[PDB]
RNA sequence: GCGAGAGACCGAUAGCGAACAAGUACAGUGAUGGAAAGAUGAAAAGAACUUUGAAAAGAGAGUGAAAAAGUACGUGAAAUUGUUGAAAGGGAAGGGCUUGAGAUCAGACUUGGUAUUUUGCAUGCGGUUUACCGGGCCAG
RNA sequence: GCCUAGACCGAGGACUGCGGUUUACCUAGGAUGUUGGCAUAAUGAUCUUAAGUCGCCCGUCUUGAAACACGGACCAAGGAGUCUAACGUCUAUGCGAGUGUUUGGGUGUAAAACCCGUACGCGUAAUGAAAGUGAACGAAGGUGGGGGCCCAUUAGGGUGCA
RNA sequence: UUGCUUAAUUGAACGUGGACAAUUGAAUGAAGAGCUUUUAGUGGGCCAUUUUUGGUAAGCAGAACUGGCGAUGCGGGAUGA
RNA sequence: AGCGUGCUACUUAUACUUCACCGUGAUUGCUUGACGCUUUCACGAGUAGGCAGGCGUGGAGGUCAGUGACGAAGCCUU
């Protein structure tokens, strides 16, 4: 609402809150990104330091579809394990029969190992898995079994 | 004329109400206006000052967090206090019986805090079973975890996040930030 | 003026007063007012009067008679605010002024018959003691005026 | 019939208030004889003291020897300057002797410290050797207490009891007499007084104020004459 | 609400200090001194008047 | 372009340049440039007649709810101007504060109570004036 | 200790307090008593004017303006920090490890309101130029403080979120 | 306690346990202390005392500390930042 | 009624003292208005500039079953 505004609270005073020395001007100092080298350097290398320059080798023509690979940690893993029967799957899980969790189909590419596991046997269907996370699905009697 | 000392006509700095509009949310300080005017305990004066703060000043308390603030020694029945939101944590393997008084509570907060046998009542209904705040615990969420708290006194050699809109290797990464391209801040 | 109403929590009722504490004690009279001293008055229509004294009534006004009969001025109340007392003085112990009280002079053309019997009574008396001194009908029968070059802070009364 | 209802709670509440007022005068007239015999022992030693220096100086000018007095341990400080143009150190000084406004008193205990701080403020201030009349008269007619940074009237007895009671002051008369003869706990009271708000004086300055006492201005040392200046402007 | 000075008021007087009843019972503000008539300056002390 | 329905838009110096005989009048050799300008009244009932005047017109009269609506047309501000009235004024005027003087305005005899003399109305209601109680304001 | 002249003021509004004189009274937590006059008015305000005193033309840039610095003869109407795209802080709100119905589909009393969902955006992982790798020694750590809560009994101890 | 140090059982740093209780170790003051985010205007200055440089000097030019004017009316200096 | 110097009294700033009222900050208490009532103290200069609380205008949703041809709006006026 313009009512709100400040523009209605200085109407009356001469300048509107710009100054009478400084005053308001088209573009004292330059448009944009202007000067970044000489008198806005004093602004760009304290707040944006990196900003000049190359770093690193270009990429011709690169598709963000061969780099989808969502991420999904140990402590994360279990709700994937249908709501409705997770409870009964925490205390029945053991060698013989245990939840097979297809991380791929739910949407992620490797599973990674932060967190702490129910001491249960799971099945763990990924593309790409960590060292750690492995160790650990392997330490509670699971495993790994890769997919593509 | 006087030598002022101090500044004059300073306003307290603190707020003496809520912000909201909301007439719930008054009724509360209304009732614990009323409490921290008359018992006594600093219990009652604490909560009628954390009704005042601000959504950023009321981080959610995860159920986990209370979770593990039931684990100290000599706390499992303790009342949990949380003036603002508790949030579920689906990272958790198991959640004790408690009772929690919050002013909202999320579905899976509620949901869980209720499945394994506690109790999930407002702040009004705790000033009833504890007008003074007995074996109480106020738990408070984390404040720097916020996102805008990463660029909050960013310079030379601070270590903060710059205010950037795109990431990557094209984006404030070369000259300032690399020893082979100039400088290092 | 505007379109705001009275509210309820606008009370009418009117708080009684607090309790006072200022319990009056009786006038103290100027050391130059002793019953039987010539007077004079500076307002009201007998300014300029030379008055004799009686009695100080309860109200904290003085009873005056000229004598009316030497005057024309009756007995009537001033105020001693508005008196110059001189030092001139009537032996007036042998006049009763006994009966003569606020109530005395209340408000009710003409002039009551127990009031002028009371003129002469007193008048008699007050005669009586003033004829001693010579010229004391005379100054009391003349008006006062300041002449030029009369200095009340320097004169003596 | 809310009338008798009213008229009744009042009467019974005012009954109880006349006992329990009745209860507490009597409490009351113990701590009132405490002080009185306070107030008679300040006197007497001020009256004994005052004739034991007295006949130690006609001694000492007896057996051919001079009575040197004990020097003053206490001084009343007046701003007499205005707030305008005063040097950092000296503004902070006087800012730290409670003189920040002009015809403004405080009392100060002489040791080295406050001694050099009231050297710093010596341009600006008249300040003096205080007699006991004159500090009685200064705490009776414009003497305030600070209770909780407000100030207060020193109205009755209990408002000093109250905030000085821990130092052993229950009356108006032991805070005169804590501050006259400086007492263990001069401190104290000294800062629970309100700087004291005195009037022009009633007579005036001098023809220029602003030049030592002893050049003929009023600021520096005055030492006894503080005591007419207190009686000009008190 | 309206400070009154006990210098004037002699019930606030009273009411601040009790003593001061005292101090007016017995004179205390003009209390004579019990000495004798006596003149130590006599001898060296006349080193003031000359030297 | 054609045909429709709409709008927290503008309201005749606005909204398109144009609400009107507006891309008009007019300017420029020319390309081009380009306005101003809406409102009597429900209805002309747009004032017959008489009179003065060379005439425009004016005065009577007439129409109209209004002519304080007469095509100079609703309302008709200010600048500016005439007359009347009031006032001031020795090389400006104008201003603040204070009081005087003149003009204007305001307010408690209250929604005053008790009766009462005494009267207009529907035993009772409104007025009125004399008494007493009491009240308002300014003062000693 | 005592007597005495004048000025200005009278905030408050049942009682409550401290004292003084003796369950009473007072000068002691803020003015009452009494009398006169006025209500066609004493009283108060405004306007005009006279008198006394003070008062330079505003706005502007400027260290400095009444300036022999600039605009302004006068009046009316108009007249200048807006909207948008993308963002920073703070705040309110809904939901919350999720969130965002409105590209679109349904529906409709039809540009409204009501309803729907796959995807997608942001978030839930960082780091390296990149190939790549990828977050619990421990009750998700220890120490010194730390509000609140608990046991105490000045003190002291326990538990200690942010 | 240690992977550092000493010829060492010597030391270094950080510790467990114990002793020293409100005069817990000068004065004075403290409308309390600490902390964070965000943003305006400004970035021509000038003056007075004192120190002071260039200059014959200047109502000149340039520094040091403070206080002022600017940004501030009021009483005084007739008048005057 | 000049110069140096001493003395007594007197004159008056928006400064100081006591009081009234306004606002601001704090502060005491308060179980059909608590966004309210109440006790108390201190403080009040301000260009550029920040913020707060308000006054006014065109139009919009709701309401006053609001005013109005028995006179709305506009306009002049001690
Ligand atoms: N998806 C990228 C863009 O996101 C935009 O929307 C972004 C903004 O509307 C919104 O901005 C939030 C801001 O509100 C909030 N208070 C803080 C938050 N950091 C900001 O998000 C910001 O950071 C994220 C990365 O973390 C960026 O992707 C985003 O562009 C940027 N605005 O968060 C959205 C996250 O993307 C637009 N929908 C569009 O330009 C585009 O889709
Ligand atoms: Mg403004
Ligand atoms: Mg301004
Ligand atoms: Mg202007
Ligand atoms: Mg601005
Ligand atoms: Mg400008
Ligand atoms: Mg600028
Ligand atoms: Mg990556
Ligand atoms: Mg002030
Ligand atoms: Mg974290
Ligand atoms: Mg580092
Ligand atoms: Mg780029
Ligand atoms: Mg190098
Ligand atoms: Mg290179
Ligand atoms: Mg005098
Ligand atoms: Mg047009
Ligand atoms: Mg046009
Ligand atoms: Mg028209
Ligand atoms: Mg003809
Ligand atoms: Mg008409
Ligand atoms: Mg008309
Ligand atoms: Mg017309
Ligand atoms: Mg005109
Ligand atoms: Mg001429
Ligand atoms: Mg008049
Ligand atoms: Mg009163
Ligand atoms: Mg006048
Ligand atoms: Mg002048
Ligand atoms: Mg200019
Ligand atoms: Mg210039
Ligand atoms: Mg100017
Ligand atoms: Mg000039
Ligand atoms: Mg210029
Ligand atoms: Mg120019
Ligand atoms: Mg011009
Ligand atoms: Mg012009
Ligand atoms: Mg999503
Ligand atoms: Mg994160
Ligand atoms: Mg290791
Ligand atoms: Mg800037
Ligand atoms: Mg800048
Ligand atoms: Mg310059
Ligand atoms: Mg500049
Ligand atoms: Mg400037
Ligand atoms: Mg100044
Ligand atoms: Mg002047
Ligand atoms: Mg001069
Ligand atoms: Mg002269
Ligand atoms: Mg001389
Ligand atoms: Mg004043
Ligand atoms: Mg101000
Ligand atoms: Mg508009
Ligand atoms: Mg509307
Ligand atoms: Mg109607
Ligand atoms: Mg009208």
């Amino acid at each position: 609402p313009t009512r709100l505004t400040k523009t209605r609270k200085h109407r009356g005073n001469v300048s509107a809150g710009k100054g009478r020395i400084g005053k308001h001007r088209k573009h004292p100092g330059g448009r944009g990104k202007a000067g970044g080298q000489h008198h806005h350097r004093t602004n760009l290398d304290k707040y944006h330091p990196g900003y000049f320059g190359k770093v690193g080798m270009r990429y011709f023509h690169k598709q963000q579809n061969h780099f989808w690979r969502p991420e999904i940690n140990l402590d994360k893993l279990w709700t994937l394990v249908d709501s409705e029967k997770k409870d009964e799957y925490l205390s029945k899980s053991s060698a013989s029969a245990a939840p097979v969790i297809d991380t791929l189909a739910h949407g992620y590419g490797k599973v990674l190992g932060k967190g702490r596991l129910p001491e249960v046997p799971v099945i763990v269907k990924a593309r790409f898995v960590s060292k750690l996370a492995e160790e650990k699905i392997r330490a509670v009697g699971g495993v790994v079994e890769l997919v593509a | 004329g006087r030598d002022h000392t101090s500044k004059q006509h300073v306003r307290s700095g603190h707020r003496t109400a809520p912000k909201s509009d909301n007439v719930y949310l008054q009724l509360l300080v209304k009732l614990y206006s009323f409490l921290a005017r008359r018992t006594d305990a600093p219990f009652n004066k604490v909560i009628l000052k954390s009704l005042f703060l601000s959504k950023i000043n009321r981080p959610p308390v995860s159920v986990s967090r209370i979770s593990r603030a039931l684990k100290q020694k000599g706390a499992a029945e303790k009342t949990i206090v949380v003036v603002g939101t508790v949030t579920d944590d689906n990272r958790l393997l198991e959640f004790p019986k408690a009772t929690i008084a919050a002013l909202r509570f999320t579905a899976g907060a509620k949901d869980r805090i209720l499945k394994n046998g506690g109790e999930a009542i407002t702040l009004d209904q705790l000033a009833l079973r504890a007008p003074k705040g007995q074996n109480t615990l106020i738990v408070r969420g984390p404040r720097n975890s916020r996102e805008a708290v990463r660029h909050f006194g960013f310079g030379p050699h601070k270590g903060k996040a710059p205010r950037i809109l795109s990431k990557g290797r094209k984006f404030e990464r070369a000259r300032g930030r690399r020893r082979s391209r100039g400088f290092k801040v | 003026m505007s379109q705001v109403a009275p509210k309820w929590y606008q009370s009418e009722d009117v708080p009684a007063p607090k309790q006072t504490r200022k319990t009056a004690r009786p006038q103290k009279l100027r050391a130059s007012l002793v019953p039987g001293t010539v007077l004079i008055l500076l307002a009201g229509r007998f300014r300029g009067k030379r008055v004799v004294y009686l009695k100080n009534l309860e109200d904290n006004t003085l009873l005056v008679s000229g004598p009316f009969k030497v005057n024309g001025v009756p007995l009537r109340r001033v105020n001693a605010r508005y008196v110059i007392a001189t030092s001139t003085k009537v032996n007036v112990s042998g006049v009763d002024v006994s009966k003569f009280n606020v109530e005395y002079f209340a408000r009710e053309k003409e002039i009551k018959a127990e009031r002028v019997a009371d003129q002469k009574s007193v008048d008699a008396a007050l005669l009586s003691e003033i004829k001693k001194t010579p010229l004391l009908k005379q100054y009391l029968a003349a008006s006062f005026s300041l002449k030029n070059g009369d200095r009340p802070h320097l004169l003596k009364f | 019939e809310t009338l008798q209802k009213k008229e009744k709670a009042q009467q019974k509440t005012a009954e109880e208030r006349a006992a329990a007022k009745k209860v507490r005068k009597a409490a009351n007239k113990e701590k009132r004889k405490v002080i009185f015999d306070r107030a008679a022992a300040y006197q007497k030693e001020y009256t004994e003291a005052e004739r034991s220096v007295i006949k130690a100086k006609r001694d000492a000018k007896a057996s051919n020897s001079y009575y040197v007095d004990a020097q003053p341990k206490l001084v009343f400080v007046v701003r007499i300057k205005g707030i305008n143009k005063i040097p950092p150190k000296p503004r902070k000084v006087l800012q730290l002797l409670r003189l920040t406004q002009i015809n403004a008193g405080v009392f100060v205990r002489l040791t080295k410290a406050t001694s050099e701080l009231i050297k710093l403020a010596e341009p600006y201030v008249a300040y003096g050797y205080p007699s006991l009349s004159t500090i009685r008269q200064l705490v009776y007619k414009r003497g305030f207490g600070k209770v909780n940074k407000q100030r207060i009237a020193l109205s009755d007895n209990a408002i000093i009891e109250a905030n000085l009671g821990k130092f052993n002051i229950l009356s108006i008369e032991d805070l005169i007499h804590e501050i006259y003869t400086v007492g263990p706990n001069f401190k104290q009271v000294s800062n629970f007084l309100w700087p004291f708000k005195l009037s022009n004086p009633n007579g005036g300055f001098r023809a220029r104020k602003f030049q030592h006492f002893i050049q003929g201005g009023d600021t520096g040392n005055r030492e006894q004459f503080i005591n007419a200046l207190v009686k000009q402007m008190n | 609400v309206l400070k009154k000075n006990p210098l004037k008021n002699k019930q606030v007087l009273l009411r601040l200090n009790p003593y001061a009843k005292a101090y007016a019972a017995e004179k205390v503000g003009s209390a004579k001194v019990e000495q004798a008539k006596v003149k130590p300056s006599k001898g060296q002390f006349a080193e003031v008047l000359k030297n």
